């Protein structure tokens, strides 16, 4: 299944139509909702004072029609931004009378066009529009990839095309379309329906469109060639770019005449059903495509029952958990102490124990005798580590009910497993948790993990910075929702520099002042003009030795699902032209209460600080 | 018929062709008409041929005596011929080739080939004959507004779009379009005798006078000169037509002669009797077809 | 299907009993999280240090399970209102513990008890717990009927049950729910699960029950008699009270040991099958019940094609104004004039055409010759119009897009028909709009409706008060929400006192200065204790002398489902006891750009005067 | 209130520059063989207090010309000042009428309109709308007074007062109204980045069929500094009558006269602008039935969001 739909400027009989667009296999129909070549005055008489109707009765369609299959189109006359007056509004007046005829037909959709550079006034009349009621209907602005004017045919003798190379000229309909929605201000409604042409634009042009609100590409049939077999079929340059659009998730419109209509879909379907299939990660992140979370808290809030089953869900990180317990009992332990040396292993943070199973079976792997002690802070979490420790481990594993920080061992740990890490490592707050059960390691003891590091990128989503905004509540600072970080599996992005290394945390922290405080500068070198809206965060962490975990995109464990990356958003978007470099600060602050993070951008312009003193955002210790 | 009329032109023994579209209601189709007594228009009763098209008309021209070409909101070019007896219009081609409703049409001075202009943005030279498009032109960066063949040189025409380009197009060159900062052309008239002279109208109301080899200007009408149409006298007068609901005809300096505020709605075509030369006669949105005595 | 479950304070083995529970019909089971009889202690050694588990795990039943299928209970021993200060302080903290534990394993539901006065404790230690998280799950406060004490034998022979009347002391259990709830600030988390016993209270003690939010309902298996047969059956007045449990769509709860289940199961599906059908209001208010909607305003705001399409479907309405019409003209025009006497009909607000086609039909029954003009502002439903008067109506109606206060009519009207109504008559502004129009109807012209009145009655709604409250929102008077009327299909409530005549409108208005500003006093006297949470709205309007359409509920016309009640809350809750008289004045006020009521409660406590100069509510002109 | 009037009575400057465009439109429309037969009918069109009506008394004795006075005010409070100069001075020379300009049914038509309804920005406090609606009885040849008014943008550069808007937040309002809506500020702790353009002019009388007061103007200022815009400066001129005008733009300032400050309209967030670039704004003025708003836009170097959409947070009540 694609969704498609057929975009018409004839529409004789809209029942006939609708049911041939219908039976060629199209889900819906963009059509005119008032004749695209009557022209109406609103001013001037005696053409103002025209006998009606002024189109087609709503009783055509039942509601559920207009509801569902149709998506309406502004009428091509309608100039908001002519030069002359009389023009600017009747065109005024037109626009407000369609966008009213729509909005009482109940329309899912409506299409307006931005094929100039000034749409300021047709931005005006939308804006009121939409500030005039309490409606959900979207508007698809329909910008094309190439302006038509770098489009022409070079056959204008006294008025050439330009030969050179003009890289931001480009991409000049993309500033079309940021300015439209600048002026909007960033309207969830106001979407874009990016129209394609024969001749692909440079790749970088393609890549602005990164982290836009795309919902529909519109596909010309004349960009369609045709085969041996006499099916219409792309290039492997419009193929590559339909792939694309297909895990946006995009509705497809097919547009101008036939040169069998269900042949195009069927072509659409085909590539659809050839492409890579869902992997493990990706069929576990269907639904939380850009779902923007709150990091969860394991020290200051106990975990529901469900949480440590999700958890528990993702097979690679025990058995990488497993692999570096099973490494350092073998390094530990020589094999002809193997049956006298016992090795005191201390899960610190046990959950519904997952690692404390991991450790049993590492133990039976390496060969080699373990003394295990499970210490859980979560109440809830020791009802199920005291049945099991009952039913199956008995005295092996001793259950203890308290927190790392204040537990008295009964005898020091050879080694310490725990699994305290967030999607940017240290923000669940496992460097002041180890520190704090440190003491209690035996001074040549280990700690899995015995290293972690945390990476951030920055990126480019208009998508993710309004989901952020639509974040405002009530009692609040009113832009609290821009100076904290979620968990969110980021989709519609664009990642505008490779990620760098932040913060770094080393376990057992073997220094005489432990000051868990950071600050980081990172210089990103970005290679294209943009917008930036955030910056992702990453981690990667040294379990033993080579056994290690990563969300880190380049190095991504494979198949783990157990994080998700960070956003840390900025309140305000910034502009960054090709070469510019983003500079951005970082800060791990914290008081013997709260651990917080706070950022700023300083280049090529300055941003606030993010969340001074952790007004907006804090991590209870 | 339907009330939106759009084109109106006599041919030479002095039958008048016309041309509509609904352009709202429930059905938005079209039809031509033809009209050995034009007196009797736009009477449905008292006319000699009459057709339904599948779209509303854009524009339509004489294709000699017989033939009627179409620019219909379909996309089509569609070229009608009349019965041996001229009381049956018949299709003889409904060709398919814009992607966009086809704004206008112009017979090429031979007679055997068309321009068409779209809101595809498109301009394409048709073989009358073969039925089929010689060749296609995106010259223009907005939709086509008006296209205008030369009357003497097979090879020329005229073409204005809403990019404010007015191109002057010679078939025999590599680039074979050239321009001629103002407001948008809307409206384009070769003269009649003056091979290298033309006229054009803009959205603003002014009417120009263009010589192509090298000018004149005048403040017509209060909104779109929609259309200019010559006279076929020795020395013509200029019809200028308006979405001010005016009828204008204007002497060789475009100083005014005659005015009419008969039209309710849009004028949308004139066209002059070539039986008696004073007689002008205009249609429009209202469904009125008037006839105009012209001093 | 009625939803019921098993309440049980003895589960051996959990997965053992909940199928044994499933076989027997039962949607969930009510059971202990921890064991009843295990008390605990949290403060004192060496019992603190008991080892654990301390209950059963989370594991012996999915996630979906513990989800959907168990209701939790807390534990007899609990009591954290005891005069005893280590009892106080361990029932706390194992309070928090057991509900913790429900939070972890994602419970629906808990059950806690009402069963003495003083519950201050428990509120605290609740309240305290719902604002820890951000949870939907629901708290059953489980209060019966009849307090224990003044159900018990009369057998104590220097202690006699007291034998005279005691109207409010009947009704003390309901002051045990009324104090919790009003302690925990109305959560929407704290519901009722009532508890019925073998003799059931007076009227009166049931009716303090009324507009409650009673989620369960509990029948001991000893209120169930044997018939002939052997099955299971309730007496008349227990079969009653269920009937009007079955209206609020609780659940059923069977407690007590089988004195074979699925037959008691079987008799509530079989009371619940024996009762009135839905009818066709029932059918069309169908999940309506209790939604709080905001009056539309047609003058205001440009109704949508969907919102007419609603309109039309009620046959009542227009075969009520097409019979007015009928008979209007049959009085106007005598027999001998019948075919020389035109009449002219104005329909002022014709909509999408309905009231032209109901004035068409009634003057060929009439068999009276009429010529039609239909104004509507609304310019998307003159297309409608336009449409129908080419393709149907033709010369016999000129459709006129105007509003009616600014149209120059070509002639004099005999009749003027409008449809301009709320739910409150006036709150549309009809007054306004038809004495605009009045200008152009003859002096002997009729207007249909020729009159209209508007009613209020006072109401107690638990529900509907949180229903409104909920309704605050960022960037505006956090109190608002109190100070604008609703339309709400009232579901959940109890109507106080009779409705009364509030406000009146005749049309034509004949008087040298028309005013629309109104000002009334109403005393609505009250047979009951209870809480005033606002005033029910309705209204009746004379459309032709004896043709009527009526929304008050004793009054009602059949089968009308145009025009649900509305509600004008109050901010704060107001105690009225039995006897005493509620007082209301209610204001209609304007200005040249606004129409708006205002409103206060006078006895037997002031309320705030609400919505003082429209500065939360108004109604555009 | 009677303190604001009194506040615009101090002003020495206003008034005789009233009373100098009255005394010239007498002499202009009257010929001195004319001089004590011909009466022409004055309207002071919102009379306030009374000072209007006393530079036009003033006028007529220095023009040495006859005049029916009517001081239409719609103020019932200020009508109590009116009506009691009129016993105890003006007499019946002078008719006071206590309504609103648009809603008075006029006994017979004027000769001159006298008002003084001017904001900060001319049209702020609805001068057209005010004047359309008491056009009706002005006779065919007659005169208003004034007869013209142009406004004026400049945009401006100043961190101290960008501060002072943001401190303007409001509970149970949008966090952000106060940067969408005009102030009356003293300004001075600013930088004016380009010179004043003119944004809207109406005339008076509205000669027009079609009388339309919306506006929408495109201004582009040229900055030669590098700095950053926070809000644009507003000014007016008026012309009172032919050569007689006030100004409150800065290059022309009329010498004393301190009736109008500035008006102020922010923007959201400040914008960057390098020097040669182009600041380019968009203003609007919109209208419905009830209320009358402007919005604007930055749109160059970079675009701001429009300022006060449909007038969710600033309308000018009719
Ligand atoms: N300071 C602490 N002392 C004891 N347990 C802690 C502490 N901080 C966090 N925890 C627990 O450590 C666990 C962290 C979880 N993210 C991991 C759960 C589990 N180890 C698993 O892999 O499924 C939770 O069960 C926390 O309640
Ligand atoms: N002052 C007005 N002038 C003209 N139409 C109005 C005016 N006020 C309200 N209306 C219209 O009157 C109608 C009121 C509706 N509640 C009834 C619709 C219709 N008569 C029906 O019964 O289906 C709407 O169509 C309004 O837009
Ligand atoms: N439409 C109106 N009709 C009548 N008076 C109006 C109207 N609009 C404004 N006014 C009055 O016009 C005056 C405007 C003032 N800014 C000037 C006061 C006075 N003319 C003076 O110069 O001291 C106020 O007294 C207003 O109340
Ligand atoms: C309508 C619907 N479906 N079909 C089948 C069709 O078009 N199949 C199709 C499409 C594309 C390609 C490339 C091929 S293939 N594998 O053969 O190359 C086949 C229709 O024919 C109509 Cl008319
Ligand atoms: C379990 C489930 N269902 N049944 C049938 C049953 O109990 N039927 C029933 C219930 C109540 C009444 C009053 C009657 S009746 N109409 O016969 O009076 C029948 C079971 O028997 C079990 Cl065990
Ligand atoms: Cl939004
Ligand atoms: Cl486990
Ligand atoms: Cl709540
Ligand atoms: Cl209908
Ligand atoms: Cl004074």
């Amino acid at each position: 299944r694609v969704s498609s739909g057929r975009d018409l400027n004839c529409v004789p009989e809209i029942a006939d139509t609708l049911g041939a667009v219908a039976k060629q296999g199209f889900d819906f129909l963009c059509m005119p909702v008032f004749h695209p070549r009557f022209k109406r005055e609103f001013i001037q008489e005696p053409a103002k004072n025209r006998p009606g109707p002024q189109t087609r009765s709503d009783l055509l369609l039942s509601g559920r029609d207009w509801n569902t299959l149709i998506v309406g189109k502004l009428s091509p006359w309608i100039r908001p931004d002519s030069k002359v007056e009389k023009i600017r509004r009747n065109s005024e007046a037109a626009m407000l009378q369609e966008l009213n005829f729509g909005a009482y037909l109940g329309l899912p959709a409506f299409l307006l066009p931005l094929n100039q550079e000034d749409n300021t006034n047709l931005a005006r009349v939308l804006t009121n529009h939409i500030h005039t009621g309490h409606h959900s209907s979207m508007f698809w602005m329909r910008v094309p990839l190439v302006a038509p004017e770098d489009l022409r045919d070079d056959i204008i003798e006294n008025a050439p095309t330009t030969h050179t190379e003009e890289y931001s000229g480009e991409e000049k309909t993309w500033m079309w379309w940021h300015n439209f929605r600048t002026l909007c201000d960033y309207s969830k409604r106001i979407a874009v329906a990016l129209e394609i042409g024969a001749d692909l634009p440079s790749n970088h042009v393609i890549d602005r469109w990164l982290g836009e609100p795309i919902k529909a590409a519109i596909l010309p049939t004349s960009i369609f060639l045709t085969n041996k077999k006499g099916f219409p079929v792309l290039s492997k340059m419009h193929q590559r770019l339909i792939f694309r659009l297909l895990k946006l998730e995009v509705q497809f419109i097919i547009t101008g005449t036939n040169h069998e209509f269900c042949s195009y879909l069927q072509y659409l379907e085909y590539l659809s059903q050839n492409r890579p299939p869902p992997n493990a990660y990706e069929l576990f992140a269907k639904g939380y495509e850009d779902y923007l979370q709150s990091p969860l808290q394991p020290l200051m809030d106990n975990l529901e029952s469900q949480t440590y089953e999700v958890f528990e869900k993702d097979p690679i990180k025990y058995s990488q958990y497993q692999q570096a317990i099973y490494k350092c009992l073998l390094d530990r332990v020589p094999e002809e102490e193997k049956d006298t040396n016992v090795q005191v292993l201390m899960v610190l943070g046990a959950g519904r124990g997952p690692l404390v199973n991991a450790s049993l079976r590492a133990a039976k792997q390496a060969d080699r005798r373990i003394k295990l002690y499970a210490v859980e802070k979560n109440p809830n979490a020791v009802v199920t580590l005291e049945n099991w420790q009952f039913e199956e481990w008995g005295s092996q594993v001793t259950v203890v009910s308290s927190d790392m920080r204040e537990w008295v061992a009964p005898e020091k740990a050879d080694i310490i497993v725990s699994e305290l890490l967030g999607s940017f490592a240290d923000n669940e707050l496992s460097p002041e948790c180890l520190d704090g059960a440190q003491h209690f390691l035996k001074d040549d003891g280990v700690s899995i993990p015995g290293e972690y590091t945390s990476f951030l990128a920055p990126i480019s989503s208009s998508k993710l910075y309004n989901e952020v905004r639509a974040c405002r509540e009530k009692d609040r600072d009113p832009e609290a929702q821009f100076e904290m970080p979620y968990v969110v599996r980021l989709h519609n992005f664009h990642q505008l520099s490779a990620p760098q290394p932040c913060f770094t945390f080393s376990h057992p922290n073997r220094d005489p002042m432990i000051d868990n405080n950071r600050y980081c500068t990172l210089e990103f070198p970005v290679e294209v003009n943009t917008v930036l809206h955030g910056f992702a965060g990453y981690f990667e962490t040294v379990l033993y030795q080579d056994i290690t975990l990563s969300i880190r995109p380049e190095t991504h464990s494979p198949g783990m699902f157990s994080w998700f990356p960070i956003l840390f958003p900025i309140k305000q978007p910034i502009t960054v032209r090709e070469g510019q470099t983003i500079c951005v600060r970082f800060w791990r602050c914290s008081n013997s209460k709260k651990v917080w993070y706070e950022w700023a951008v300083t280049a090529p312009v300055c941003s606030a600080i993010h969340n001074p003193t952790g007004r907006s955002y804090t991590i209870g210790l | 018929m339907e009330r939106q009329l759009e084109a109106a032109r006599y041919r030479s023994d002095g039958a008048l062709l016309l041309g509509a579209s609904s352009l709202s209601g429930r059905c938005w189709a079209g039809s031509l008409w033809l009209f050995k007594d034009p007196c009797a228009a736009p009477n449905e009763g008292f006319c000699s041929a009459g057709v339904q098209t599948e779209a509303g008309v854009a524009d339509l021209t004489w294709v000699g005596e017989r033939g009627i070409l179409v620019a219909s909101d379909s996309g089509a070019v569609e070229l009608w011929e009349l019965d041996e007896n001229e009381t049956l219009i018949v299709s003889k081609f409904c060709k398919y080739e814009h992607d966009d409703i086809v704004s206008t049409v112009s017979v090429l001075s031979s007679g055997t080939q068309a321009v068409s202009g779209s809101k595809d943005i498109c301009i394409k030279v048709w073989d009358l004959a073969q039925q089929v498009v010689l060749s296609s032109y995106r010259a223009h960066a907005a939709q086509v507004t008006c296209v205008a063949a030369s009357p003497h040189k097979d090879s020329v025409f005229l073409s204005c779009s809403e990019d404010n380009r007015i191109l002057l197009w010679d078939t025999r060159c590599p680039k074979p379009a050239s321009q001629i900062p103002g407001y948008l052309p809307t409206s384009l008239a070769w003269h009649p005798q003056q091979s290298e002279v033309f006229v054009f109208g803009d959205e603003n109301g002014t009417v120009s006078l263009v010589d192509t080899k090298s000018v004149l200007s005048s403040a017509v009408h209060s909104q779109c000169v929609t259309g200019l149409v010559f006279s076929p006298h020795s020395v013509p007068f200029l019809a200028s037509l308006s979405e001010d609901c005016s009828l204008a005809v204007l002497d060789s300096s475009l100083s005014e002669l005659f005015r009419s505020q008969a039209h309710r709605d849009f004028v949308r075509d004139a066209t002059w009797s070539p039986l008696n030369h004073s007689l002008l006669t205009t249609v429009g949105w209202d469904h009125q077809v008037v006839h105009h005595v012209v001093p």
